[PDB]
């Protein structure tokens, strides 16, 4: 194969992008320059996972018995209870909306990270060799795009709950007085509480991005640099270790989302 | 890597799946579990009344 | 040497001048030589070792207590 | 010349210091978790809940620094 | 420079990874799901006996 | 020209140091919190609120090094 | 040329160190505040008062080093 | 040209800092684990299980820095 | 000439190290002060007297370094 | 020529930091092992077993860093 | 000339590390002193005595450095 | 000649950082050995044997870094 | 010539690092000395005797490095 | 030439890092020695014997680095 390994690593990172002007499946030899070039792979795989989650849970939500559940139903209700408990212990306001949001985040992010586990070249091989498609990378969470889209959604919700439950006067008094609560230092508090507010979503998005992107990059490197026989011994540990990463980074995102909203309303 | 329109694309897909799950999945499942919990615990009510 | 008393609520088990003791204190085995700083600990059941002055060793069995 | 390599060195600083700060801060917090757990085993699910609760604050800024180090390596360079 | 041979190396690692998960990771999950079915079954059976 | 790039080598220092400062600063603070929570396991929801009060003061000067670091990288260049 | 750039790198080093100093100093002080409070909840308002008092001293010399970083970038530039 | 060795020196810094962070963070966590293991020997399998969960967090950022070092050393240079 | 910008970098590092040294030193002292206050709160005025006495001895070398750094920045540069 | 020379400086930082990280991490862990062993002599072989288990996790990244230090100094040399 | 730059840099780094050393060295000692006073409130004048006895040793090398720093900055430059 | 002098600096870093690593790692370990001896003067030999075992692990990488420091400084020069 | 610049810089680093080392090493030893004293003053003169016996060793390499630092700065100029 | 002052900086590096390593290593070990003495103030000779036994080890690598610093300082530099 004519691929230099030094550039095989690069082509992987390049997205499949649709130009809103040309509607054209770009390739890694030359990247065009505009904002409007949706990363096709991320949207399609993201909605495929999120709709698969919604359909499977809706089908049990439609059937669900108060008798002895089916084994599959038992696993679904297990995770429903797992989330409900975490919400109930962490959140002590009423709002109905907190629990489903947390469940969607936990399962959808878990599935997006799980997307990385499948061998890096296998789907790109199917796309290029059989289906003739020009590019592919399969993991949504590896992108900044999805992780900031989610984190900014949570930031909006923080503003919504904080003005709902205590409103502009309480909210501004907290931002202006706290930390010091000293009227002599309001401008300092204004900086410190603004940057503390903005730090929460940006950190939320970048933690997940950085973990899943470097995990992918490791799989790319192992596939690219080493001789294939030697690749199994190093690849098995990283895949096992990655199972723990994918699970904890999903769990932590859900947990902090709940904590930030509980802190905002109370 | 760089910023992109995809951020808005995902934001629309996210809010749709948020509302769909919120209404359709969550009350139905929690109601099913709590209806089981109710019928099990009211079985203890049978013993409380019978003993008294 | 130092004066050691071993005393139960009912009776006295030992008294005398001692060179050292080795003791199975609760959070791991302990040894007391003279001048040892003020200390207070519970102890586990087992044989305490006494070394009486002029080196004459004897054992005592304790079912517990506080040192 | 001077475009590429300084950005690689800046990223190497950002990502190295972010690993130092994260790994020591998480190690300290996890140690105090394990000390409490060994004392209070019934609490282990309670304590690990509080551990993750506090832990999420520890790496937030190191992850800022890693995300920007990835942007400078991949996006700019 | 075999994309295939590197795909062979991937296939070896991926089957090894599946065999590990099936022996070591899925059975702990299935054991917890079965413990959940057990707790539900015993809860319902004891509730019926109290109704009797 | 290096006038566009040595700013980014400076920014890697600015926030990279602040990241170890904040992460270990939070990591120590969370460590003492978890021990008290094992000693006073009923009191934890009080403790967690007091933790957030003092944690809220840890942010500020790391947060300036982050904000000026970003501002140097993208506002100044 | 790079005469003006090194002033930004000096500001970066000065503010990055001041961020470490303040963040660790408040991290330890706040930890000992929390353990004291966990042992004595009636004391919590008194402890928090003395905590804010000592934190003023902890902050003052970081504050001047950050103000000199701001003066270098804004005022001397 | 002399770009190669600067990329190597950057990767060297980044891996060195990542090994310091990993080794100290796990070393601390393992030390508190061994204290717990000495107190509660029947618990050591349970504590060992809980110890791996947090050890994965502690290593997560070091593995990022190792991966980026390998990219710069092997792939860019 | 080059001359002035190295003097700015020298003052910057001198006061950055002064800020770390004084902030952490006063953090440690303040932590043991707060644990002592929680142990014997009727002794807080005597502990304040002693804390301020010791705080005067800690800050002497930091404030000397602050003095030189401020002289070099305003007067020499 | 300097292409050859700076690669020794890179190996020097890699190996120096890997030695610091390894020796500190194992020294802390070993200290907690000796404290447990002195308290619980019958536990000594069981604790020794766990000590080796956790020591194997501590040393992984230092050994990656020296493995690269040896690859750099002998291979690119 | 070029002699001025490195003389001022030497004296800055020399005295910064002196601030780091002396402020931490007395911070630690003052902490264990204030623990002692809060454990043992009568001994304070005797504690203060022996604290001053050891404080005089901690300053010995920092005072040399600060003395030699003023020499470099004002007697040589 | 331009080559060998820089190699003295690379040896100076390898051998200096290996000195820090071994010195502090063994200093901490031996301190916990001394605690164990002070609790159990009767077990002072047995603990010394365990100390020597773990001390042999702690200095392994410092011994690597000094052995190669000697190779580079004397033999490759 | 230039040689003065690096000789003053080497004196500033060598004595600044010896100053940190001696300051913290004595501050740690003194902290344990003052704790042991505050626990039981009757011992204070015996502990003082053994403290100075130990303190003579901590100062060995610091004062050697000061001797070389003064020789370099004044005599080699 | 540039060689001479560069080699004196390389010696100053090895002497600074060896002074730090020795002073912290011995200060930590000696602190544990003084607490062990304060515990059993009649067993001081036995503990001092074991203290010197382990001190010879913690000094061994620092004394190599000082000897080599001496070698270059009076031979090649």
């Amino acid at each position: 194969e004519n691929m230099t390994p030094q550039d095989y690593i690069g082509h992987h990172l390049n997205n499949l992008q649709l130009d809103l002007r040309t509607f054209s499946l770009v390739d890694p030899q030359n990247p065009p320059a505009t904002f409007w070039t949706i990363n096709i792979d991320s949207m399609f795989f993201s909605v495929v996972l999120g709709l698969l989650f919604l359909v499977l849970f809706r089908s049990v939500a439609k059937k669900a018995t108060s008798g002895v559940p089916g084994k599959f139903q038992t696993a679904i209700e297990l995770v429903i209870g797992f989330v409900n408990g975490s919400v109930k212990d962490m959140y002590h306001g009423k709002s109905k909306l907190i629990a489903p949001l947390a469940l969607t985040i936990f399962v959808w992010v878990f599935l997006m990270n799980l997307m990385d586990l499948l061998p890096i070249d296998l789907l790109p091989y199917i796309a290029e060799h059989v289906l003739g498609l020009p590019a592919l990378r399969v993991v949504p969470s590896a992108d900044v795009n999805v992780t900031l889209s989610m984190a900014l959604g949570v930031f909006i919700l923080i503003l919504f709950y904080s003005i709902k439950m205590k409103g502009i006067g309480g909210f501004t008094k907290e931002l202006t007085l706290q930390p010091f609560n000293h009227w002599a230092f309001i401008p300092v508090n204004l900086i410190l509480e603004g940057v503390s507010l903005l730090s929460k979503p940006v950190s939320l998005g970048l933690r997940l991005f950085g973990n899943m992107y470097a995990g992918e990059l490791i799989f790319i490197l192992i596939a690219g640099l080493l001789p294939w026989w030697s690749q199994w011994i190093l690849n098995v540990p990283w895949a096992i270790f990655h199972i723990l990463i994918i699970t904890l980074q999903a769990f932590i995102f859900m947990v902090l989302t709940i904590v930030y909203l509980s802190m905002a309303s109370e | 890597m760089n910023l992109n329109a995809t951020i808005l694309g995902q934001a629309i897909a996210f809010v749709l799946f948020v509302l769909f799950a919120m209404k359709y999945v969550w009350p139905p499942l929690m109601a099913a579990i709590e209806k089981r919990q109710k019928e099990i615990a009211d079985g203890l009510a049978s013993a409380e009344r019978a003993h008294k | 040497t130092y004066h050691l008393d071993v005393v139960s609520a009912e009776q006295q088990m030992f008294s005398g001048l001692v060179e050292k003791i080795q003791v199975t204190g609760s959070e791991g085995e302990l040894g007391i030589y003279p001048g040892h700083a003020p200390l207070l600990t519970a102890i586990k059941p087992g044989m305490i070792r006494i070394v009486k002055q002029h080196g004459h060793e004897e054992f005592i069995y304790l079912s517990g207590g506080i040192l | 010349n001077l475009n590429m390599d300084l950005l690689y060195m800046a990223a190497a600083v950002m990502m190295g210091l972010a690993a130092i700060g994260a790994a020591i801060g998480i190690g300290i917090l996890g140690g105090k978790f394990l000390e409490g757990a060994a004392r209070q085993p019934d609490l282990i699910p309670l304590l690990r809940t509080q551990f993750f609760i506090v832990m999420g604050l520890v790496d937030a800024i190191p992850m800022i620094a890693v995300g920007l180090g990835l942007y400078v390596m991949f996006a700019v360079a």
